[PDB]
């Protein structure tokens, strides 16, 4: 019952790469997902497939 | 130097970062034009709009031409285009060079 | 049975590093390469000599 109603959205930051071409849009569309993880403000549990990663 | 308004040294500083960013080897005008549209609170943007310019536009190209410049510190083209705006400064009695001069 | 039909398409050091001058252009020959191998629907064994270069 604890873990039910959970709308659990996982972040990929293999989509994340995707449109980069000037040096630093990577870091642009990740703040910006902490923006709208920002403003989900506890909605969202995160699994970072390949933790070591962060 | 201290003839710049605050923000515009700013915008300069930026401009160097950008350039930096991106391997280039001088802080070309465009470099610091793409800061200046970028600038929160600055009045360049505004000013263009004002006059019927597309602003957004003049970002995206501006950055396109950022792109491409050689990949490998103020070129001398800076050097001439900040001492205009010391100029137009002087002419219009302004106590230190604003932002807005660059454009023109 | 499995393998049959296939190519074998080295992938080459040196002609990747060819004339694509800034950053992006060795991913557009790789890009274009490795689109050109999602592409052609199971046709090419990659093959890297020399594992530890690339």
């Amino acid at each position: 019952e604890g873990l039910k109603g959970r709308r659990v959205l996982a972040l990929d930051m293999g989509a994340l790469v995707a449109g980069a071409k000037y040096r630093g849009e990577f870091e642009e569309r990740l703040k910006g997902v902490l923006n709208d993880l920002a403003k989900q403000e506890g909605n969202v549990i995160l699994f970072i497939d390949a933790l070591h990663t962060m | 130097l201290d003839r710049l308004t605050n923000k515009f040294q700013l915008a300069l500083a930026d401009a160097q970062s950008l350039a930096l960013g991106h391997d280039n080897q001088f802080i070309e005008p465009l470099h610091l034009m793409s800061a200046l549209l970028n600038q929160e609170g600055g009045s360049v943007s505004p000013l263009l709009t004002s006059a019927g310019i597309n602003a957004g536009q003049l970002r995206t190209d501006i950055n396109q031409a950022l792109n491409r410049l050689p990949q490998v510190q103020p070129s001398q083209d800076l050097v001439r285009v900040l001492n205009l705006c010391d100029k137009l400064a002087q002419k219009r009695g302004d106590n230190f060079i604003s932002s807005e001069l660059f454009v023109l």
